[PDB]
RNA sequence: AAAUUAUUUUAAUUAAAUUAAUAAAUAAUUAUUAAACUAAUUUUAUAUUAAUAUUAUGAAAAAUUUAAAAAUUAAUUUUUU
């Protein structure tokens, strides 16, 4: 049985009187006060600590006439997905932005729709008469829906044109490597 | 036991062509083809020992079947076990 | 009654030897060591399979 | 026939009209237990089905208290002793039966936490006794019309057997139109309890 | 007669029942097997009664001591194949 | 009730009930897994005759739901007879045998042939 | 059968007595069953692991007269 | 692996060089294609220096 | 349209999506056995079991533990975007049979010797490869030698 | 309809009892070219007589269905483990490689069985009855035998139960298999005689008509 | 010990329990299948009988309208004959067995071009994750 | 399963159907409660 | 009776019967070491064993059952790194 003494032997320096002087009472104290922290910390600190954050956002939602009883459920309605630890940062350091979330939920704005499961592109229901040089109607369907989305993300140099960029030639950028 | 007497149903006809139900035994059993197949002491094939190097063909297939590089000698030429007087020893 | 074999007198590359036992016993754990080649869970019938092979190889 | 192997129950044509479950009524053929039936053929309430009795039998009326009433068993009576048996078989089956339960009851009031439904009595009728009924007939007591059964121990509730007036069935059952099905709610932990 | 008194039957052929069970349990999977089988546990009460409708009377019948000891002369004259006077009880 | 240690030793394959159902299925004491239909026949043309002999009842012990009322013609017991005699006669062959019976003989119905 | 009557009746009894803790099939014949105190086929403890695991054929098992040996 | 009769596949952890080495796989595949190009051309002196190269 | 629809009638099974709503450690050893045969142990676990008959009992015994949902197969061929023509007995005929935790053999040893040999037939797959290179070079070294003398 | 082949002496002659749609079709007696491919022709022979017992599974063609039938091209079967047709095992325990394409084994002819494979050096249990001259199957899949008896039987299985995609339109399987001659013909019979069977499978009133040992 | 009463909220959230089970066993007595027709729509409304308190009708902001978008929509494979008209076009690329290469126009196979063990150099990234260790799928 | 008709037509396992009285008995050629309402109901 | 010295690990569990001038001995359990894939199903799910090591007689809350019990007794699911 190994009491990790050399891991506690130098840490009695912050205990109080009798514990620092003697060792077999110094360890016994800290190896308990340590043994209860890491038991308090795993199973008990959160469901206390995460109740200060709830008591904060509540009484900060309470200032605007709403409760936590109504805000906690009117957020998940709007698919808004802000963990309570964050709403407590907004309750304090960004009050206006928080009340923006407040005035949003109370509003009768249609919450976003649930995401649509994957759909069947209707070209799967045609049988391409297989010619070597023509693409399958379901590929040039997928591609155009993947290139229009690559031109969608970020201001770049890629055929930089105002608003929507050039596509009908982007799909045929292989011929530019052809001889 | 009393046997099978007080004979069979005691009917007769030209039809008389629908029954077998041999007493189980007279159906590959008391036609004693091979029940000793399970009840006869085996005569074991040649046994490889530390001293007695008796080869066996039954095992040699389980090597002749394998996909082994470094092929094996044919069995007959692997045998130490086959004209003065019909050929000397 | 749980047995293993030991192939003790071999020289060469045991691995090109042991890679020819695997094709025989695709299910017995075979370990290679400097002098020997241990093959596990194979009893005196496996002893008989080897020599019918070590004779076929010509040794 | 042997003294060891005796028929566990025998066929019987009732002459009188016995109330009990093993009982029958005027002229029906019933396989009632041997020990009971044997003290009927001595008692005269029953007679073994000889070919003669299979047409008529001199049943009994409490009016003159003797075996005068001839009850002839034509095919029509045999459609009457069937519906009248099939009826009072549901009676004597739920009235004899004592249908059990296993339920969860956290708390002090000995109160079943998920109280019983009239669905959950017809369910334990069909489960244990195979008595298939309409759970619209089961009337609960006054204590359990509000919250369902709700309490452990012995509860009972009334099952209404409606169609008993053209069978001429009274005084041979305890109540023509009801029967007391007798619950019992044997509380059990999550191991063996449902709901 | 009395479901309290049981026999132990060993029927010698194991294939005779296995090769039916594997059917009886393959048919009733496709819903094509009938439940009125003799081997059904809850049907045996009715099964006997479809075939032998008065079997109660065939075992309940009490035999007069005359017919139970059929005329010993019918045994010497050979009419009755062999008199059995003690086998009197119908074990069915 | 299956209490007791020996039932513990033999449900689990413990000490010497290590192959417990000492006679499980897949052994036949009687016919040793060889079909009892003679192929050694006088004339080779008539070797196919014995095919399709009943080794037991085949029909009563199984208990199929023959939904055929007993007054149907014989040609409507062919789907049952076949399932035990394939490897002997093609299904469409039976409907040549189970019709010549109806045509030639005076029998028509399942009740008649019984 | 006549050949078996002899091959069984010219065996010294000790070849029949119970002779090993593992009956030729592999079970462990403990006491108390007077039937199993008779071990006709002799057991072989160190033999037979190739069968039933490597796909070795049932043709190898059998002896010279055809009857299988057990392992 | 420290176990032998349960969780013992961890003594025979094998990873094929055709997964954990791609420059080797290609090298095995170039020479395989070089085996069939001489198989058609019937360059038996070359198919060897393909094989005797590949095995080494 | 007031008419029993007329056409060649296909039948579509159902596929149950099962979840676990009550903890397993409160229940019996048999109820835990059913949950094990539905690939369900922990609370919140979720599996997609078929509506075949002997599953219907397993789910039935543990109804008080799970929360089922039924899908007709057409309502499954759309939950994952699937062309109507492709059946499922050809989709599965494509995935390998050695998916994660391939088999469920009778005990964690037989499991650990089903994964062992699976890690052997990899070794042999490269070794049957490395000699098949030699056996072809050897059969050529024979022909180069043989035809050498001609 | 006509079917030639290459007749040989002293080879195993192996038969399937093919069943389709609950209509037992007959018996397809294959021959096995042992003289050319002694390692493969054994693997097939062993799986068709139940001789070699448990390896990874019930090494036995009895029951397993023709998971892949293509009209006019092939009639594939086998795949003993996970019978729905995506595995490949040998009686050896690993998928062995093809031996020879030299001659009589690298010619896929319209009446000839070839041991299909996933990768070139991985031969296993899945065969196919060639239905036509496939000059793009030469040099790749090793021919293991040829169909002696009942070509009309297999030429039917492909019609009733075949679709261009390969997956069958109906059910078809191998209700029985065995060995009817060749080397180790009787020597296998002693390996299968006696009370206790080698393998345990549903009674021959099931495999023959209703269900293919799924 | 069981001393003070079960709080009311618990009994109420346990009356929801028996009314969960009373909703499971409503699912576990449905027919094993559903006799359906090819020509008709897939599920035109065709649910189970689950119109006790019907919800989410809005056809968007409804969970199911990723699915019943396609069910109620006209079924393309409108007949068993149309199925083979559609099922005869799909290939199986990786399945075990032989094939007929020239069935396409001019495609030249891949697995017989880079060998069997070599896989295309998939770009490994967060969103795009290709199969790892391909030499373990050979059973 | 639907290919080999293996799916039963009666919904609910044998043990379940004895437990719940709402799955109606699957008698076919008889009435559930014995004799049909021979008497005119009206 | 009191003790029996080396953290960061890497496969699980209880059992409850034959007997005792009343517990060193046996089952059963646990343990160390090792094993082989027999129809039953899903393409589900499965700790089954051998060989040795073994100073043990009594099971919360239930469900009930003996007993003036005034608990003991039977019971059988728990039994936290």
């Amino acid at each position: 049985y190994y009491r990790a003494t050399a891991e506690l032997d130098r840490l009695r320096g912050m205990l109080r009187g009798r514990a620092r002087l003697e060792r077999k009472v110094g360890l016994k104290r800290i190896t308990f006060l340590m043994r209860t922290q890491t038991r308090y910390r795993v199973e008990q600190k959160a469901h206390w600590e995460r109740a200060i954050v709830r008591k904060n956002v509540d009484s900060a939602a309470h200032e605007h006439g709403s409760g936590w009883q109504h805000l906690r459920n009117d957020l998940a309605r709007q698919n808004l997905m802000l963990l309570p630890r964050t709403q407590q940062q907004l309750a304090q350091y960004e009050p206006l932005a928080f009340r923006a979330v407040m005035e949003l939920c109370a509003s009768r704005v249609a919450p976003p729709p649930p995401p649509m499961t994957a759909q069947v592109p209707e070209e799967a229901y045609a049988t391409r008469p297989e010619d070597p040089k023509v693409a399958h109607p379901a590929a040039r369907r997928q591609l155009e829906e993947c290139v229009e989305r690559m031109l969608c993300t970020g201001r770049s140099d890629v055929l930089q044109r105002e608003g929507p960029r050039t596509t009908q030639a982007w799909m045929d950028a292989w011929k530019e490597y052809d001889l | 036991m009393a046997g099978h007497f007080n004979p069979t149903p005691q009917a007769n006809s030209l039809a008389a062509t629908h029954y077998a139900h041999t007493p189980e035994l007279r159906h590959m059993a008391d036609g004693a083809a091979m029940s000793l197949s399970g009840q006869r002491i085996p005569l074991l094939k040649p046994t490889l020992s530390k001293w007695s190097r008796q080869l066996r063909s039954d095992i040699y297939d389980e090597l002749l079947k394998l996909p082994l590089r470094y092929a094996l000698h044919d069995f007959r030429t692997l045998q130490a076990h086959i004209h003065a007087s019909s050929g000397l020893s | 009654p749980a047995f293993y074999m030991r192939i003790q007198n071999i020289e060469g590359d045991m691995f090109r030897f042991e890679e020819e036992l695997m094709k025989i016993f695709p299910t017995k754990k075979i370990f290679v060591r400097s002098h020997s080649v241990y093959v596990y869970n194979v009893n005196l019938d496996g002893r008989a399979v080897l020599h019918h092979w070590l004779l076929g190889l010509g040794f | 026939m042997a003294p060891e192997l005796q028929l566990e129950y025998i066929p019987i044509i009732f002459t009188r009209t016995i109330l009990g479950p093993q009982g029958g009524f005027a002229g029906e053929e019933r396989l009632i237990k041997r020990e009971v039936a044997q003290k009927y053929m001595s008692e005269g309430n029953a007679v073994t089905p000889s070919a003669e009795f299979h047409q008529g039998v001199w049943c009994y009326n409490p009016d003159s208290e003797q075996y005068d009433r001839f009850v002839e068993r034509n095919a029509e009576f045999l459609d009457f002793a069937a519906r009248k048996r099939q009826w009072l078989d549901v009676y004597w089956r739920v009235n004899t039966g004592y249908l059990l339960f296993g339920r969860q009851s956290w708390g002090q009031g000995w109160l079943l936490n998920c109280p019983l439904r009239k669905k959950d009595i017809a369910q334990k009728l069909w489960e244990q006794y195979k008595v298939r009924v309409d759970p619209r007939l089961i009337e609960f007591r006054e204590k359990d019309r509000r919250t369902g059964i709700q309490d452990l121990g012995h509860n009972w509730c009334w099952l209404y057997l409606p169609g008993a007036e053209e069978l001429a069935i009274d005084r041979e059952v305890y109540d023509n139109k009801r029967v007391k099905v007798r619950m019992h709610i044997r509380k059990m932990s999550s191991y063996g309890a449902l709901y | 007669i009395n479901p309290s008194y049981k026999w132990l039957d060993v029927e010698p052929d194991i294939q005779k029942v296995y090769r039916s069970r594997c059917m009886r349990a393959a048919l009733q999977a496709r819903g094509k097997a009938s439940m009125m089988v003799a081997g059904n546990v809850h049907y045996r009460a009715e099964l006997d009664h479809v075939t032998e409708p008065h079997w109660r009377e065939r075992v309940m019948r009490v035999p007069k001591a005359t017919e139970r000891f059929q005329d010993p002369n019918y045994f010497t004259r050979g009419l009755v194949p062999s008199l059995r006077p003690l086998s009197r009880y119908s074990y069915e | 009730p299956r209490s007791g240690v020996e039932w513990h030793n033999r449900m689990r394959n413990r000490n010497h009930y290590r192959h417990w159902p000492w006679a499980r299925w897949t052994d036949d004491p009687v016919r040793f897994h060889q079909d009892s239909v003679c192929h050694r026949t006088v004339s080779a043309l008539s070797t196919v005759a014995n095919n399709g002999a009943p080794e037991w009842d085949y029909y009563a012990e199984v208990g199929q739901a023959y939904e055929t009322p007993s007054h149907f013609p014989l040609s409507y017991t062919a789907p049952f007879i076949y399932q035990y005699t394939a490897q002997c006669w093609s299904r469409e062959d039976l409907q040549s045998y189970l019709e010549r019976i109806e045509q030639s003989s005076g029998l028509r119905t399942i009740a008649d042939a019984a | 059968e006549i050949e078996a009557l002899l091959e069984f009746h010219a065996m010294r009894p000790e070849k029949l007595r119970v002779r090993a803790r593992h009956r030729p099939d592999g079970s462990v014949n403990m006491g108390d069953d007077p039937n199993f105190w008779a071990q006709a086929l002799p057991t072989r403890a160190m033999d037979g692991s190739m069968q039933r695991g490597l796909g070795w054929s049932r043709r190898t098992t059998m002896g010279a007269n055809g009857v299988p040996v057990v392992y | 692996g420290r176990r032998f009769n349960l969780n013992f596949e961890e003594k025979f952890v094998y990873f094929s060089p055709f997964d954990y080495d791609r420059v080797f796989a290609l090298a095995d595949q170039c020479l395989e294609r070089a085996e069939v190009f001489y198989q058609a051309r019937n360059d038996r002196a070359g198919v060897m220096r393909v094989l005797q190269q590949r095995k080494e | 349209t007031t008419t029993i629809a007329a056409g060649p009638y296909r039948r579509v099974g159902n596929v149950f999506i099962v979840t676990c709503i009550d903890h397993p450690f409160k229940f019996s050893w048999e109820v835990n056995r059913m949950l094990r045969e539905l690939r369900l142990e922990f609370m919140g676990q979720t599996t997609v079991v078929p509506d075949i008959p002997p599953v219907r009992k397993r789910i039935w015994r543990v109804r008080h533990v799970v929360r089922v949902d039924q899908l007709d197969l057409d309502e499954a061929k759309a939950l994952i975007g699937i062309p109507e023509h492709i059946s499922f007995r050809d989709l599965a005929g494509q995935i390998p049979p050695t998916f994660g935790r391939g088999g469920s053999v009778a005990n964690p040893h037989m499991r650990s010797k089903m994964n062992f040999m699976r890690l052997r037939r990899m070794r042999l797959r490269d070794v049957m490869h490395r000699d098949q290179l030699e056996k072809r070079l050897l059969e050529e070294r024979h022909h180069a030698l043989q035809q050498q003398q001609q | 309809l006509y079917m030639p082949y290459t007749p040989v002496a002293t080879n195993p002659v192996v038969y399937f009892d093919i069943t389709a749609e609950g209509d037992a079709l007959g018996r397809v007696s294959v021959e096995l070219f042992r003289d050319v491919v002694p390692r493969t022709s054994e693997n097939f022979r062993s799986l068709c007589t139940g001789e070699r017992g448990y390896g990874q599974c019930l090494l036995y063609y009895k029951g397993t269905p023709f998971h892949r039938i293509i009209p006019g091209f092939v009639m594939q079967g086998g795949d003993i483990l996970t019978k729905d047709g995506r595995s490949n095992v040998s009686v050896f325990g690993y998928p062995f490689p093809d031996e020879s394409f030299e001659g009589k084994a690298g010619k896929h002819l319209p009446g000839t069985v070839g041991m299909a494979h996933s990768g070139p050096n991985q031969n296993g249990s899945q065969f196919f009855f060639n239905l036509g001259r496939n000059e793009q199957l030469d040099r790749k899949f090793v021919v293991v035998g040829q169909v002696l008896g009942g070509w009309e039987i297999v030429n039917q299985v492909v019609k009733l139960c075949g679709s261009r995609c390969g997956t069958p339109v109906s059910r078809a399987w191998i209700s029985d298999c065995g060995q009817s001659g060749g080397y180790m013909a009787e020597e296998t019979q002693e390996a299968l005689q006696g009370e206790r069977a080698q393998h345990v499978i549903p009674g021959k009133e099931v495999l023959d008509l209703i269900q293919p040992r799924y | 010990e069981l001393l003070h009463p079960l709080p009311v909220w618990a009994r109420r959230q346990q009356w929801l329990k028996r009314d969960t089970v009373e909703m499971n066993e409503a699912i576990l007595r449905e027919p094993y299948y559903r006799i359906k027709t090819f020509a008709q729509p897939a599920a035109f409304v065709s649910p189970r009988v689950s119109e006790s308190a019907a919800h989410e009708p809005d056809t968007q902001q409804s969970s199911r309208y990723g699915v019943d978008r396609q069910l109620r929509g006209p079924r393309r494979a409108v007949s068993p004959e149309r199925l083979q008209e559609l099922r005869e076009q799909l290939q199986f690329v990786g399945s075990i067995g032989p094939k007929v290469p020239p069935a396409a126009g001019a495609g030249t196979a891949y697995q017989d071009e880079y060998g069997t063990r070599l896989r295309p150099r998939y770009p490994q990234s967060w969103d795009t994750v290709p199969p790892h260790q391909p030499s373990r799928s050979e059973i | 399963f639907e290919e080999e008709e293996l799916l039963p037509r009666i919904p609910g396992t044998p043990e379940q159907r004895s437990w719940d009285p709402e799955i109606p008995l699957f008698l076919e050629d008889v009435d559930e409660f014995g004799r049909p309402p021979r008497p005119v109901a009206g």
